[PDB]
C-alpha cells in the first residue's frame, strides 16, 4: 500500500498504527471507502458550519408553525430548535440516501465511485493522469475537512473563537 | 409398531426395562392401551388445568336440581356433583363412540382423522414419526400428571387451586401423613 | 448448505473481519450462535412489546412475597425483581429445554419440529425463511439491545418514554 | 370415485327403492341434489343452533320499517319478519350465486374452493371427507326438518322449549 | 404463464382495445400494474369498511398536535388528518417496501410470500387464485374509485350516507 491516493509528497504512506502491514486488500478499501466517507460528509460540514456562523439563513419559515430560519441558532444548538417533525425528515431522507441512492450498485472502477451510469459530470475528458490526483485531492480536501470540522466543535463547546 | 420404533423416543430408547414384551403380538396390544389411556388422560388433564382456574359456563348444568356450573368442585369429587340422568347422556354419548365411531376394538388407534395439511405424511415422513411419538409421549406424561393430580387431593384434601393457594407442595412439616 | 444462507442482497456474503477466509472451522458454530442469539432475541423483543402494553396475567407471581405480576416493572429491572426462588425456577426449566427438548451443542439448530411443523419442500424456498430467520434474528439483536441501553440512558422504560413523548434526543435534558 | 360416496359403514348401499339399478343414469343428478341439499340444511341447523343462542347483529335490519336485529323470531317465524325488499336482496344476490357463481348446475359439486382453500392429496383421505359431507348432510336434513315440526307442533321455539323444561313429550 | 391469468368465463379475453399484439411486450408490465392497482385498491376498500365501522385505536395519534384515533374523520378526508411527521413516516417505511423489501420494479409480482405462506403446487389450484387476486383486485379497482366519488358528490362519508336513508 506504497503507491495509491493516500501516498502523497509531504508524507508517502505515513501509517503510524498497526492497521495495514499486510497484504488485506479487503480491509483496505474497506478504510479507505469509510475515509473519503467521513470526508465528504465534513466538507460539506465546514461549510454547513460557517453559514450559519456568518449569519446567512434561507429566506424563512422553516415551517407553518411560525418558527423562521434566523430563529434557529447556530452551531450545536441547530439541533434543538429544528422542529421535531422536520428533523425526522432529515433522518429519513438521509437514511433514504444511505441505503438506496449511494452506492456501488453497478460498480465503479475504484472506491467511492458513485456515477452508476446515472449521473457523470464527464470523467471521460481526462487524461487518465489528471483522473487519480483529482481523487487524490478530494481525498486530501476530505482529510482536512474532518479535522477542520473537529476543531470547529471542540472550540464551539469550549467557547473558543476561531 | 415395533419396527418403525413408535414409542421409542430418544431419551430412553425401547424403554421396556422390566422385560414386558416377550414377543411382538403382546406388543399390540399393550400399544393399543397405552395410546387409548394416553388420549383419555390427556383430556382428564386439561380438564384439570380449565377447572381449577375456575374457568366456567355461565348458567345451570342441571336447571331442575338448580346445580350451577360454578358450584361445581373443581377437584376429584366434581364429576360426581353432577346428576346421574346428565352423565348417563355422558356415558351414552362416549360408550356409542367406543363401540360404533371410533371403536375401541381397533387396536391399531388409527379412526382415519386426519386434518390434512397440517400431516402429509406422504411427502414428510419425518413429520408422521415426530406426531406419533408426540402422542404417545404426551399422552404417557399426561397419564402421570392425571395419577398426579389425583393422588394430591387425597393425602392433602384440597384440590389443585386449593392446594395452591396455600402453597402446600411440600409432604414435611404439615399435619398430614406421617412426615 | 448453510455457508451462503444469512447472505442476502443488499450487501451479500458481509464479513469486514474476514473470518469466513481466515477461520471456515469456527463457521459451523458461529452460525449456531448467530441462530441462537437470534431467535432469543426475537422473543425478547416481542417481550418487550407485550410487557410495555400492560398485558399481565393476573394475581402473584409469589404470594409469599405479596408480588403481584402487574407489580414487576415493564423494563430492564422486570427479570430480577422476580423472586430468586422464581428466577431458579426459570433457569431449571430453560436448561432443560436447551440440553435436552432443544439441545444447544446440535449447531444447525434443526430439533425435529420444521417451520409451523412442516419441512420446507423446495430447496430454496427454504433458503428464503432461513434467511428470513436470520435477518429477522439478527434485526432483533439489535433490538433489543437498543431497548435495553435506550432504557438505562434515559432512565424511563418504553412505556414511560413513550407517555412521556421522550423521543427526541437533541432538545431534551441529556449529553449532546 | 363418486358412485362409492354414500356407502360408510352400517348399512351400506342401503336403498328400498332399487333406485340402483331402476335408472342407473339419473344417480350423478341425484347425488348433487342430495349434495346441496345436505349443504343447505347443514348451514340450517347451525343458524338455528345460533338464532335460538341469542347471537345477534347489534343494530336495525331494516330502520326504515322499525325493525331491529334482536326482535324477530329465532324459529320458523324468522324470513317471514323480514321485509320483502330485503328478501328481493337475498334472492338476487343467490341468484349470482346459484347461476352465474358456483352453479347447481355444476353435478361434480367441484367448484374452485376444495376443503379449506387446497385440495386433498390422498384419495382415501379425500373420500373420506366426501363421504363425511354426505353423512353429515343427511343428518342435518333430518336435523333440520325435526327442529321445524318440533316447534310447530309445540309452538314454542328451540330456545323455549329448552328453558320451559318442556323437552319429552309425554 | 402470466396470459391466462385474467381471464374468466362472461367476459374473457374482453380487449375492446387490442393491446394483446398491439404493443403486446407491454403486457408484462401492464398486468404487473394491474395487479399493483389491485392489491392497493383492495387493502383500501377493506379499510373504508373498517373506517366507517369505527373500530379506531383506542388512544391518540399524535399528542403533540393532540390527535386522538377518533378525530379523524372516517372519509376521503381523513388522510388529510395526519400530520407532517405522520405521513413522513409513511413513505419513509413504504419506500423501504417499493425498492427493498417488496420492489415494485418486480413484474412478477411474486416476492417469496405465497398465499398465506405456503406455495400452491397444484398448477391449476394457483392459476385460480391469481385468477381471483385479479378479479377481487378488478372489482376493488372500482370499489373505491365508486366511494370517493360517492362522498365527494353527496359530501357526507359512508357512516352517514348509511345512517340518513341516503342509499336510494
Ligand atoms: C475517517 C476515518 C479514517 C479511516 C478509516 C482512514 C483509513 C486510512 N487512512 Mg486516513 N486519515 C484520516 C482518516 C481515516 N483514514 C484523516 C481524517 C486524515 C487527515 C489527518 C488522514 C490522513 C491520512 C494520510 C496522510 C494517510 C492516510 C492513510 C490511510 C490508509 C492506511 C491506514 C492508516 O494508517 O489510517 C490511519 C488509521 C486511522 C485514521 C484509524 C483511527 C484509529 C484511532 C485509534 C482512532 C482514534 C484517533 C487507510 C485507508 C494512508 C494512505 O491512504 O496510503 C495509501 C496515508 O498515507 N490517512
Ligand atoms: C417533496 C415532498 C415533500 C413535501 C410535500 C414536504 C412537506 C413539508 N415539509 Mg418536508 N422535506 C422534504 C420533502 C417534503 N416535505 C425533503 C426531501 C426534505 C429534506 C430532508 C424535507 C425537510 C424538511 C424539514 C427540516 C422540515 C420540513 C417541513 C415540511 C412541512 C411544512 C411545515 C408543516 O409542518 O406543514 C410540510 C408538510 C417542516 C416541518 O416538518 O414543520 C414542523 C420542517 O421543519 N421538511
Ligand atoms: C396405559 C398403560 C400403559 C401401557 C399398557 C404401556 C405399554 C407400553 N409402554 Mg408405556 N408408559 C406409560 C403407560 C403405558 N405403557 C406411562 C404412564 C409412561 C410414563 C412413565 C410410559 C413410558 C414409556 C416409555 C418411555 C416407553 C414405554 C414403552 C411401552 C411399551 C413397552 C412394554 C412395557 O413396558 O409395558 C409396561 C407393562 C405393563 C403395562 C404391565 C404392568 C402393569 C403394572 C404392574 C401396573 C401397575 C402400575 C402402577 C399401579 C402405577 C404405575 C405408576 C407408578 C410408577 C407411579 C408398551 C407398549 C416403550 C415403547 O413404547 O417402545 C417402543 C418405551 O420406550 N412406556
Ligand atoms: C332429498 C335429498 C336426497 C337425494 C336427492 C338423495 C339421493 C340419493 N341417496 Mg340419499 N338420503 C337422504 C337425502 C337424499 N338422498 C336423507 C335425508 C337420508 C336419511 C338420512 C338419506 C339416506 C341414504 C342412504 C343410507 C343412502 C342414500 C343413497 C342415495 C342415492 C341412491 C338413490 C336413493 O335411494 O335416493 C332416495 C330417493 C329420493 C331421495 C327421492 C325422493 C324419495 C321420497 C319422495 C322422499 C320423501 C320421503 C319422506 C316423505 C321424507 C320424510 C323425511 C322425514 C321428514 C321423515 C341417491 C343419490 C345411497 C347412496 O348414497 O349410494 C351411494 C345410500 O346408500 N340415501
Ligand atoms: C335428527 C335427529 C333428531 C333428534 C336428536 C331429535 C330429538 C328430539 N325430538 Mg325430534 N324429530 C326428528 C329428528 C330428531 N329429533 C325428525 C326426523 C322428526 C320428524 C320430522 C322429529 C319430530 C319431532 C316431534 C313432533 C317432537 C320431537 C321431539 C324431540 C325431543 C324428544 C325428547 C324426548 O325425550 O323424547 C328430542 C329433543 C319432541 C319435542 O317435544 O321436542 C322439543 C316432539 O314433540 N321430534
Ligand atoms: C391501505 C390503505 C389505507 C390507508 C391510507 C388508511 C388510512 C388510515 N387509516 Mg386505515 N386501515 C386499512 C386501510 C387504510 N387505512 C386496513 C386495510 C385496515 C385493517 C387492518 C385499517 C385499520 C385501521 C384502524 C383500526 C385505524 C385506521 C386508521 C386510519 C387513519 C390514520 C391512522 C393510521 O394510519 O392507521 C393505521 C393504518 C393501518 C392499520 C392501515 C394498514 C395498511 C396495511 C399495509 C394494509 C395491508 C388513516 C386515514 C385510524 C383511524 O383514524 O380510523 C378512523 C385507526 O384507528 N385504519
Ligand atoms: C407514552 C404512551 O402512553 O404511549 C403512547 C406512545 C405514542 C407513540 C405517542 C402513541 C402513538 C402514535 C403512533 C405510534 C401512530 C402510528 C400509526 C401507524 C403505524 C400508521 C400506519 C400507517 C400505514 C398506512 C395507512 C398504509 C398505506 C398503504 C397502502 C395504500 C399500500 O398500498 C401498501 C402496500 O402494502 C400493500 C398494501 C399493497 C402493495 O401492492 C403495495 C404496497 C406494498 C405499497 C400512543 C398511541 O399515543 C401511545
Ligand atoms: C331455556 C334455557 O334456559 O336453556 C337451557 C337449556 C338446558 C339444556 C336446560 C341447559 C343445560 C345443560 C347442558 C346442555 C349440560 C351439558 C354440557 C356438556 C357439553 C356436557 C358434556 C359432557 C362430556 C364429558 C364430560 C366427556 C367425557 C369424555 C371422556 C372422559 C373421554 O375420555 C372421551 C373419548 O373421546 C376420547 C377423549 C378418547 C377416545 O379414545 C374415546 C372416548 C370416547 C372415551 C341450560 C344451559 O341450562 C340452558
Ligand atoms: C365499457 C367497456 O368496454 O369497458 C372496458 C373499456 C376500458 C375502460 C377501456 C377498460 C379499462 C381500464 C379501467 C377500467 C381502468 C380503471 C382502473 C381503476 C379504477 C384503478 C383504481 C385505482 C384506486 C386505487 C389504486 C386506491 C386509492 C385509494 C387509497 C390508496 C386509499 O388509501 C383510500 C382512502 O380512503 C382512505 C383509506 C385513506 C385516505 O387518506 C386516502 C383515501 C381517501 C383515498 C376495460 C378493462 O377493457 C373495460
Ligand atoms: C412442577 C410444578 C410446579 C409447582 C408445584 C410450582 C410451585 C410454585 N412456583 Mg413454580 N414454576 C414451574 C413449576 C412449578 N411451580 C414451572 C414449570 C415454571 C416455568 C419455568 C415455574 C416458574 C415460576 C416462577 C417465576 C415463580 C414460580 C413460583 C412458584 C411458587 C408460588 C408460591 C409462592 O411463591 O408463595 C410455588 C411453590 C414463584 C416463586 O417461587 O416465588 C418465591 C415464582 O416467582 N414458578
Ligand atoms: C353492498 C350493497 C348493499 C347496500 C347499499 C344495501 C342496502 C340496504 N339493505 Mg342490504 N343486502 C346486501 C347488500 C346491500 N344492501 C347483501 C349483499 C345482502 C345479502 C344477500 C343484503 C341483505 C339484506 C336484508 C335481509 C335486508 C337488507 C336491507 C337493506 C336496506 C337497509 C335500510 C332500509 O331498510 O331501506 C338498505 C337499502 C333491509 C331492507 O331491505 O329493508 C327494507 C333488509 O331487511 N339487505
Amino acid at each position: 500500500f506504497e503507491n495509491e491516493l493516500g501516498a502523497q509528497p509531504p508524507l508517502g504512506f505515513f501509517d503510524p498504527l498497526g492497521l495495514v502491514e499486510d497484504g488485506n486488500q479487503a480491509k483496505f478499501d474497506r478504510l479507505r471507502y469509510v475515509e473519503l466517507k467521513h470526508g465528504r460528509i465534513s466538507m460539506l460540514a465546514v461549510v454547513g458550519y460557517l453559514i450559519e456562523k456568518a449569519g446567512i439563513r434561507l429566506p424563512g419559515n422553516i415551517s407553518y408553525d411560525g418558527t423562521s430560519f434566523a430563529d434557529i441558532p447556530d452551531g450545536f444548538a441547530a439541533l434543538s430548535k429544528i422542529p421535531d417533525a422536520g428533523l425526522f425528515q432529515l433522518f429519513a431522507f438521509i437514511g433514504f440516501l444511505e441505503v438506496f441512492v449511494m452506492k456501488d450498485i453497478t460498480g465503479g472502477e475504484f472506491v467511492g465511485d458513485f456515477r452508476n451510469g446515472f449521473i457523470d459530470f464527464g470523467w471521460d475528458s481526462f487524461d487518465e493522469e489528471t483522473k487519480l490526483k483529482k481523487r487524490a485531492i478530494e481525498l486530501n480536501q476530505g482529510r482536512a475537512a474532518m479535522m477542520g470540522i473537529l476543531a470547529l466543535m471542540v472550540h464551539e463547546k469550549l467557547g473558543v473563537s476561531l | 409398531e415395533l419396527e418403525d420404533g413408535i414409542g421409542a423416543v430418544a431419551p430412553l430408547g425401547y424403554f421396556d426395562p422390566l422385560g414386558y414384551i416377550k414377543d411382538e403380538e403382546t406388543f399390540i396390544r399393550y400399544r393399543a392401551v397405552e395410546r387409548k389411556h394416553g388420549r383419555v388422560a390427556m383430556m382428564a388433564m386439561l380438564g384439570t388445568f380449565v377447572h381449577n382456574n375456575g374457568w366456567t359456563f355461565d348458567g345451570y348444568l342441571s336447571p331442575s336440581q338448580g346445580l350451577k356450573f360454578s358450584d361445581i368442585d373443581s377437584g376429584i369429587g366434581g364429576l360426581f356433583q353432577v346428576p346421574p340422568a346428565g352423565l348417563a347422556q355422558i356415558i351414552l354419548l362416549c360408550g356409542f363412540v367406543e363401540l360404533a365411531w371410533w371403536p375401541a376394538s381397533n387396536l391399531s388407534g388409527d379412526y382415519g382423522v386426519r386434518l390434512g395439511t397440517l400431516n402429509d405424511w406422504e411427502e414428510q415422513p419425518a413429520k408422521y414419526y415426530r406426531q406419533k411419538n408426540a402422542e404417545l409421549n404426551n399422552g404417557r406424561a399426561a397419564m402421570m400428571g392425571i395419577l398426579g393430580t389425583f393422588t394430591h387431593e387425597v393425602i392433602t384434601g384440597q384440590n389443585f387451586a386449593e392446594q395452591a393457594a396455600a402453597g402446600h407442595f411440600s409432604p414435611f412439616g404439615d399435619g398430614q401423613g406421617f412426615f | 448448505s448453510e455457508i451462503e444462507l444469512g447472505a442476502t442482497e443488499p450487501l451479500g456474503v458481509f464479513d469486514p473481519l474476514g473470518w469466513l477466509e481466515t477461520e471456515p472451522e469456527a463457521f459451523e458454530r458461529r452460525r449456531a450462535v448467530e441462530r441462537k442469539h437470534g431467535r432469543v432475541a426475537m422473543a425478547a423483543v416481542v417481550g418487550t412489546i407485550v410487557h410495555n402494553n400492560h398485558i399481565v396475567f393476573d394475581g402473584y407471581i409469589s404470594p409469599s412475597n405479596n408480588l403481584k405480576f402487574s407489580d414487576i416493572p415493564t423494563g430492564i429491572d422486570g427479570i430480577f425483581s422476580v423472586p430468586t426462588a422464581g428466577l431458579a425456577q426459570i433457569i431449571a426449566f430453560l436448561g432443560f429445554v436447551e440440553l435436552a427438548w432443544l439441545p444447544a451443542s446440535q449447531y444447525d439448530g434443526d430439533y425435529g419440529v420444521g417451520y409451523f411443523g412442516n419441512d420446507i419442500l423446495d430447496p430454496e424456498e427454504k433458503a428464503r425463511k432461513l434467511n428470513a430467520e436470520l435477518n429477522n434474528g439478527r434485526a432483533a439483536m439489535m433490538g433489543i439491545m437498543g431497548n435495553m441501553v435506550a432504557e438505562k440512558i434515559t432512565g424511563q422504560t418504553m412505556y414511560e418514554q413513550y407517555a412521556a413523548g421522550h423521543f427526541n434526543p437533541f432538545n431534551d435534558g441529556e449529553g449532546f
